[PDB]
């Protein structure tokens, strides 16, 4: 178990520097289509679908608010992947920290090539940039991808990346997250507990793995330190710091 | 239309006396909506010179979006 | 060349016959696999029954 | 003086760290329980398998945790680092990416490990000669530049494995 | 608090809400009693079957089932 | 009023302010004018205008080695920007698209050869620069990279149906042939050129040539290998160099085929170029995901969690880590 | 300009003389190939289908 007495924060207004966050890489399997759907449309075959090494795939990520695209979209520069979908590239985000509104969310679209000159998404996740307490997040988050679709920037958004508790809560989700807590040192370790429950995470993500076919694409945001303290970028407006009168009528 | 006239002036008698980024925002996004509804006479002599006013705001997410409701109303 | 043109017509079909072909029998070897695979699944769950 | 244990004169932490699929399961079980299997479970949070051995005539307890590989398991804090006494790097000499990234997980055990960590870079799937990506000259070259110990494994063709965790127990002994 | 059903309820009498909710396997046997570890990190439920099952509180996962080998009541 | 007094004034309105944005110290800003209203500002400026001011700024995006999506961005807006500017600035655009064929971000090729099919499409280019084009790209066709091996099909199909069949089977199958598995004369349907290519070169072996310090030897020692099997050359001399020794043993021991020494010849300008770009770049270049705000001079607010709406949430982020500070600690402390 | 019209008028005789030099291919064969063919594909999609 950690510990930190003291939270050093700052006002999004108060950060001028660009947002960047590091599109890494993504895990799970994607789907191919059937003959039929090849015979449906032939140009499926040189599709990226049809290349038996991970297709070299990148994300362009575009910051929506309120529905509206803030920037145009950066994607990530071409990479091969080999045996894993692994970019681990820092984006530098067309938004700089004071220009996000509260409601900012990040729409990040994987797409493959899809015969010449055609690009098709292989999934899309949306994350908001504040938390629920309004702290910009950190960390490495795991965004779930939804196939087939594009990232989708309106809020509410109907390709949500971070399932929040209000909907059903996905074992895989929580277990997910208390996994991570668990790495950072947030949770209590207890070694025989550890080595009997992580070894039952292992079955349940296993098991999941096998029914659930979703890819997750993982997003790592940068971290603000000075003098070797964390600060936390929290939305606030630049502006943020009588109804009885005896004359005025 | 001939009630719309009226309305218009209720926004525009605040537009120069708003202090929250918040209600700065929701100025403009009034406009946005009445525009469409308002005769050209009364979109350039009473809508036009208040945007223009925004555009000077402290705030840079009014002034993007003062040039954003200044080219659609326009 | 229009006697040419039309020899690389039946070439392009031949090719593209071929890539079905060859499409169509793998098409039907993992059809029959799947067939196997949920036959293999039906007797297991016949007995789980 | 103090008090101490017949069951082992000195208790070492290891601790398997490397991409995913490089193989640091497969090291532990090779090592621990002289097992191997094709199946992939991919690790967890944590698993911690235990050897007892004899080493200079005094008794070392290896305790030899792994950790997860996928970054979906992974934090940029990492408490599993803390208090190691041994760290070991994995790659798969089949996957060029698994062993671009070895520099960062320097940069991790850096950043979190003990200060004296006695690192040990393990190329495993050594049993890949067909596969091999990343060659003992170029691999060696980056370990010698930062002085770690080195070795290529198969867990697999296991008898390369043993001489790695008897290595990690060695350069263990040598800062104990 | 077990119940018949196999529900292991822990009200929070703070928030009356529900702290965490475990669901044991009846097939385990019914719940007869069971013991919480003082450092809160894990609960073990003991069955009429013989069963003891062991959960991890942490994390709210059922670890590891093990019976009796006379199968007789906890 | 007086109609070209007022309309002067317009074209002189726009034309401060669109360069006054072509100038911007944000590239972003440049970019998104790009993809906002190039097409838009050609006719505000007028055709002869355009290629002396819109033009002459627009090339100074390629400029930039360091921000490769400017580059990207360039190819995409020069299309519209050379439409209006007319064939008289074909000249100008000539040496620039064959520079972006060759650049540093392997986008920018796929860029770019989408940029070369696109002006192909709209005969924005000239009838010699249309086959001269095609040699430089029909070497594509077998790149590793999918984007850029079917941004390669893209050109070629768009040049395929530009030119006459006559011209097709006289003068595009000839630099087509050594790419392609069997002589179609149907290469007009994408879907058929896309069947007969040839497959294309390993990235193991591309990424491994590309890669190499020594490319003019490795070329010089393949171009003997090649000269071997061309007959042209008895018996190839072992590399002179250990380095090419050492490269030609690791190509080899990769699966390097004889189809792929083929393929890396065909390729070897791309590969040439390609490689002294991306010497360029390393020549001009906190790399750690971390930003120091030391280094921005910005004092951050600090609360200490031991015991308006923007406010409320604020307090909200402080009652949540208040609150799960003291939650953390006390477990540690119950153990 | 007369340079590139003598290149491309070369070219042209260079082609013509291959194409009247490349032995003509039997259309009549190619099409009982393709009759074969189509008969596979049709046996194929009712396996398929079966
Ligand atoms: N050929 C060969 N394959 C190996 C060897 N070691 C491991 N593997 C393969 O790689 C798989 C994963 O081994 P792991 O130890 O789990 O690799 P890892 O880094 O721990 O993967 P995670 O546990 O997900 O982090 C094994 O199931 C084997 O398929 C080896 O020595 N030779």
């Amino acid at each position: 178990m950690g510990e930190a007495e003291k939270f050093h924060y700052i006002y999004s207004c108060d950060l001028d520097i660009n947002v960047q966050l590091k599109i890494g890489s993504l895990e799970g399997k994607r789907e191919q289509k059937s003959y039929k759907a090849v015979l449906e449309d032939p140009m499926l075959k040189f599709s990226g679908l049809y290349q038996e090494t991970c297709s070299d795939l990148y994300v362009t990520c575009q910051v929506f608010a309120e529905g509206k695209p803030l920037a145009l979209p950066v994607r990530t520069s071409y990479k091969a992947f080999s045996t894993r979908w692994n970019w681990n590239e820092w984006l530098k985000l067309p938004v700089k920290y004071p220009d996000l509104p509260r409601n900012a969310q990040v729409a990040l679209t994987i797409w493959d090539v899809y015969g010449p000159g055609k690009a098709v998404p292989v999934g899309g996740t949306t994350v908001s940039l504040f938390g629920k307490y309004g702290m910009f997040r950190q960390g490495m988050h795991d965004l779930k991808v939804w196939p087939n679709v594009e990232a989708d920037g309106s809020e509410p958004t109907k390709t949500p990346g971070r399932t929040s508790s209000t909907l059903s809560e996905d074992q895989m989700s929580r277990l997910a997250k208390l996994t991570k807590a668990h790495r950072q040192g947030h949770m209590v370790k207890v070694d025989w507990l550890d080595r009997l429950t992580f070894r039952e995470i292992e079955m349940i993500n296993e098991s999941e793995k096998r029914s659930s076919n979703f890819m997750y694409l993982m997003v790592e945001f940068r971290c603000v330190k000075c003098d070797d303290k964390e600060y936390g970028i929290v939305y606030y407006e630049k502006d943020g710091d009588l109804t009885s009168f005896e004359l005025v009528k | 239309e001939n009630g719309l006239v009226i309305l218009v002036s209720v926004i525009t008698s605040c537009l120069q006396t708003l202090k929250y980024c918040d209600s700065k925002l929701a100025a403009l996004e009034l406009i946005l909506h009445l525009a469409p509804r308002l005769s050209v006479e009364i979109l350039l002599d009473r809508i036009t010179p208040y945007l223009l006013h925004f555009s000077n705001d402290s705030v840079p997410r009014v002034r993007a979006e003062a040039l954003r409701t200044l080219t659609k109303v326009l | 060349m229009e006697g040419k043109w039309i020899t690389d017509q039946l070439r392009w079909k031949i090719m593209s016959c071929k890539m079905r072909i060859e499409q169509l029998k793998q098409t039907i070897c993992k059809g029959n696999e799947e067939m196997e695979k949920n036959s293999e699944g039906l007797l297991k769950t016949k007995e789980k029954n | 003086m103090s008090s101490m244990n017949p069951e082992y004169d000195y208790l070492f932490k290891l601790l398997l760290i490397g991409d995913s699929g490089v193989g640091k399961s497969c090291l532990l079980l090779r090592f621990a329980d002289d097992t191997y299997t094709e199946s992939y479970i991919s690790t967890i949070g944590v698993d911690f398998k235990i050897r007892t051995i004899e080493l200079d005539g005094k008794t070392i307890k290896l305790q030899i945790w792994d950790t997860a590989g996928l970054e979906r398991f992974r934090t940029i804090t990492s408490s599993y680092y803390r208090g190691a006494h041994g760290i070991i790097v994995v790659y798969d000499v089949t996957d060029q990416e698994s062993f671009n990234n070895v520099k960062q997980w320097l940069q991790e055990i850096d950043r979190y490990a003990s200060e004296n960590v006695n690192k040990l870079l393990v190329g495993n799937k050594c049993d890949l000669t067909t596969k091999k990506v990343v060659d003992y000259t170029t691999a060696k070259e980056f370990a010698d530049s930062l002085g770690i110990p080195f070795l290529e494994t198969s867990a697999k063709n296991a008898t390369n494995v043993e001489q790695s965790f008897m290595t990690m127990a060695a350069e263990i002994k040598k800062r104990m | 608090y077990a119940t018949v059903n196999g529900s292991l309820v822990g009200w929070d009498l703070r928030s009356s809400s529900n702290a965490w909710t475990l669901k044991h396997d009846l097939k385990s046997g019914l719940i007869t009693s069971f013991a919480v570890d003082i450092h809160q990190c894990w609960l073990c439920i003991g069955t009429s079957s013989g069963t003891m099952a062991c959960w991890d509180m942490r994390f709210q996962l059922p670890i590891s089932s093990h019976c009796h080998p006379s199968r007789a009541r906890i | 009023g007086n109609y070209d007094t007022e309309l002067q004034a317009l074209h002189e309105m726009v034309q401060q302010k669109v360069v006054t944005l072509l100038s911007d110290p944000e590239n972003i800003v440049k970019q998104t004018l790009m993809e906002n209203g190039i097409t838009r500002l050609c006719v505000f400026f007028g055709r002869q205008k355009a290629n002396d001011v819109l033009l002459s700024h627009m090339i100074t995006f390629l400029n930039d080695k360091n921000d490769w999506h400017l580059r990207g961005a360039f190819f995409d807006s020069i299309v519209g920007v050379a439409a209006y500017v007319g064939w008289q600035s074909s000249s100008i655009l000539k040496p620039l698209l064959q520079q972006g064929l060759s650049d540093a971000e392997e986008f920018v090729i796929v860029k770019a050869l989408y940029a070369l099919t696109c002006m192909c499409q709209l005969g924005l280019l000239q009838k010699p620069h249309v086959y001269e084009f095609a040699s430089d790209i029909a070497p594509f066709l077998c790149h590793p990279n999918l984007w850029i091996r079917y941004g390669a099909v893209g050109f070629i199909t768009v040049v395929a149906r530009q030119i006459s069949t006559a011209d097709v089977y006289c003068k595009l199958m000839p630099y087509l042939d050594p790419y392609i598995t069997q002589p179609i004369i149907q290469i007009e349907r994408k879907l058929v050129l896309l069947s007969v290519l040839k497959e294309p070169v390993s990235r193991s072996i591309f990424d491994y040539a590309l890669r190499s310090k020594d490319i003019t030897s490795l070329f010089r020692h393949l171009h003997m290998r090649q000269k071997k099997r061309n007959g042209s050359l008895p018996d190839c001399p072992p590399p002179e160099d250990p380095a090419i020794a050492q490269l030609l043993k690791k190509l080899l021991s990769q699966g390097m085929t004889e189809e792929e020494e083929d393929k890396l010849l065909a390729l070897k300008d791309f590969m040439m170029k390609s490689n002294k770009a991306k010497a360029n770049i390393v020549d001009q270049s906190s790399q750690k995901g971390v930003i120091d705000l030391a280094a921005l001079g910005i004092t951050g607010r600090q609360v200490d969690l031991v015991k308006t709406t923007c406010k409320t949430e604020l307090q909200q982020l402080i009652q949540q880590k208040r609150e799960q500070c003291n939650a953390e600690r006390i477990a540690k402390q119950m153990m | 300009q007369l340079n590139v019209t003598e290149n491309e008028c070369q070219n042209y005789k260079r082609c013509l003389e291959i194409l009247e030099q490349m032995n003509e291919d039997d259309s009549e064969q190619l099409q009982m190939e393709l009759k074969e063919l189509a008969l596979e594909e049709e046996r194929l999609i009712q396996e398929l289908e079966d």
